[PDB]
């Protein structure tokens, strides 16, 4: 094992060189270290939110620079640090390693490898706090992000550079729909067209290590870990790490965005980041705002999310897609953090336990789930083609407005109720089963013609699988036509109608 | 076999870390508190020569 | 090449190379399927004779 030997020799030689040329005099001395934060006197030249190295080895970061003393949030436990310990300022604002070598690796908030797969190969270092792109460098979101689930694609499409919030209650499928979005990209990431490749960045802030292991193994099984990036901020890890990990993952995604590549970063949880930052403020002597949350949780969320954008062709035509989460308390959408994040994201995806137990497996609440770019950021074959696919959302809202509670007026009302019930029956999708747009479009079309005569609602689950199999056999020409061309021609619509009639006849 | 070899590398790193305690104890009983002081003093002198 | 102290990759590769002809195709059916076809041909020809004579009638 010559590798540990030469890496130890190189690191120790660098330490010797640093010792030979350090001349650190204004370095600080710790006065009072609290619960994961320390107040240090000195560092008269410290930059704000600049990384520091304590004598015990725990890294720090400077939020509040009071006159004389500065508050250092510790990126780890306060076991090792004691009063009077030397602190070494790194001289640079906190940053995270970025590049293409981060793919296939799991890293902490600071970007250090935690998967035990060796050192991280980074093309460069990007600041954890990076200003979002301006008005001009961005571009209107037009390229869709293929989530692979029928309900979300049809009703709340996500596009490259869009910020769609997966807002929901506890264990209502938030990380689940995040995972289906994550996995569906394997269809294009296994190809060669980088313009369609969509590299993935998961932010596991506040999740437990067992959940992160579940995540990484699940991505490993479905050939997805190679193009995905796991930034894990464990709850046991220090609260500053939880606060910073989404920002560092945002920088990692911005690396792809600025290099002409498209990145999907799922800010899963981010309410745990919110409460971790609340902890940071409430021990940093900062007075809180509402429900003891600090003043800049709105500014924090907005500044973090705005880094996700669709860059213009002049900037490389790259994109960075955000998929934040909000864990509501008892379905309380009308709460400070939820409505705050909804006002940031370009639409939200609502999931409640009500639809989860009612049968809707994606738990897509079509009412409060709205996307800010309906026609754009959607597959042309799925957007309007036959018209009904466009006012699909309005039809769902009507079905909700005249559901079984409303009086069954007449045969038209009965037909509308049947159409709505069959449509919500269709939208249910099994977990870890990303269903492609070339297969989504025939099913959505079948939800407008041939939907009403379905033999029992429960049988539509197997009817969908049989219809996929039917489209696979001597109809793969239609599937590849709608996959490649994107738009649907009149002859294509006629062929799809004929196939639907032939299948519903059987 | 691949992840067995990966675990073998992890185990050899862990055994090196285990031997690190004996390495530390080697200099703990070594009367090192005189040569190290002189070396760090001359290193400080060299450091301040530039400054 | 990623594996350094394999001592077994050569063995499994040699086993796979020796077992490349895993098995030949099973083209056993050459008369019973022909029997089914001759029965089907007889049924079809008698059927169409009956149909043609019935429409002409
Ligand atoms: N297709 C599906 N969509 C959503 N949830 C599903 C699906 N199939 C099963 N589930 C169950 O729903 C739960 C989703 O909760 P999850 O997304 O883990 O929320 P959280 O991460 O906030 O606990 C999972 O525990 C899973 O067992
Ligand atoms: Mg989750």
């Amino acid at each position: 094992k010559a590798q540990p030997t030469e890496v130890s020799s190189i690191l120790e030689e660098r330490i010797k060189g640093v010792s030979d040329e350090a001349n650190l005099n204004e370095t600080g001395r710790v006065l009072a270290v609290g619960d994961g934060i320390a107040r240090v006197f000195g560092l008269n030249n410290i930059q704000a939110e600049e990384l520091v190295e304590f004598s015990s080895g725990v890294k720090g970061m400077a939020l509040n620079l009071e006159p004389g003393q500065v508050g250092i949030v510790l990126f780890g436990s306060d076991r090792l640090v004691k009063e009077g310990e030397l602190v070494k300022r790194t001289g640079n604002i906190v940053d995270v390693p970025v590049g293409p070598g981060l793919l296939g690796r799991v890293v902490d908030a600071l970007g250090n490898p935690i998967d035990g797969k060796g050192p991280i190969d980074a093309a460069g270092r990007s600041r954890a706090q990076v200003k979002a792109p301006g008005i001009l460098p961005r571009r209107s979101v037009h390229e869709p992000v293929q989530t692979g689930l029928k309900a979300v694609d049809a009703l709340v499409p996500i596009g490259r550079g869009q910020r769609e919030l997966i807002i929901g209650d506890r264990q209502t499928g938030k990380t689940a729909v995040a995972l289906d979005t994550i996995l569906n990209q394997k269809r294009w990431n296994n190809g060669s067209d980088e313009s369609k490749k969509l590299y993935c960045v998961y932010v596991a802030v506040g999740q437990k290590r067992s959940t992160v292991a579940q995540l990484v193994q699940t991505l490993e099984q479905h050939d997805a870990m190679k193009y995905s990036i796991i930034v894990a901020a464990t709850a046991s890890e220090a609260a500053p790490l939880q606060y910073l990990a989404p920002f560092t993952a945002a920088s990692i995604g911005e690396w792809f965005r600025d290099n002409g590549k498209h990145a999907l970063i799922v800010y899963d949880d981010l309410s745990k980041q919110a409460v971790a930052y609340r902890q940071l403020s409430l021990l940093l002597r900062r007075p809180p705002g509402r429900e003891a949350y600090p003043g800049d949780v709105f500014y924090l969320h907005s500044r973090l999310l705005e880094r996700a954008a669709k860059l213009s062709e002049k900037e490389g035509s790259g994109s960075l897609t955000a998929l934040p989460v909000i864990e509501t308390q008892g379905g309380d959408v009308s709460a400070y953090i939820p409505t705050n994040v909804i006002s940031i994201t370009d639409g939200q995806i609502f999931l409640e336990a009500e639809l989860f137990y009612k049968g809707i497996r994606p738990a897509i609440n079509v009412g409060l789930s709205v996307s800010r770019v309906g026609s754009a950021a959607q597959v042309k074959a799925l957007k309007q083609v036959a018209g009904s696919l466009k006012l699909f959302l309005a039809q769902y809202r009507e079905v909700a407005a005249f559901a079984q509670f409303g009086s069954d007026l007449d045969a038209s009302t009965k037909q509308t109720l049947v159409r709505g019930e069959r449509l919500t029956q269709l939208l249910k999708q099994n977990q870890y089963s990303p269903l492609a747009t070339e297969e989504q479009v025939p099913l959505i079309y079948a939800g407008v013609n041939g939907h009403l005569d379905g033999i029992e609602l429960s049988r539509i689950g197997e009817f969908e699988s049989s219809f996929l199999s039917y489209l696979k056999s001597n109809h793969n020409e239609l599937l590849t036509e709608i996959r490649e061309k994107g738009e649907l021609s009149k002859e294509l619509l006629a062929s799809l109608k004929s196939a639907t009639e032939s299948f519903v006849a059987t | 076999w691949v992840r067995y070899e990966a675990s073998l590398r992890q185990l050899e790193q862990r055994q090196l870390a285990k031997s690190v305690i004996s390495r530390v104890q080697s200099e703990l009983g070594n009367p090192k508190f005189q040569e190290k002081v002189l070396q760090q003093s001359i290193s400080e002198i060299e450091q301040l020569l530039s400054k | 090449s990623v594996l350094k102290n394999t001592s077994v990759i050569d063995k499994i590769e040699s086993y796979v190379k020796q077992y490349k002809p895993v098995k030949i195709d099973a083209s056993k059916q050459l008369q019973v399927i022909e029997s089914f076809e001759k029965h089907a041909m007889t049924n079809a020809k008698e059927t169409e004779s009956l149909v043609s004579k019935e429409l002409k009638d």
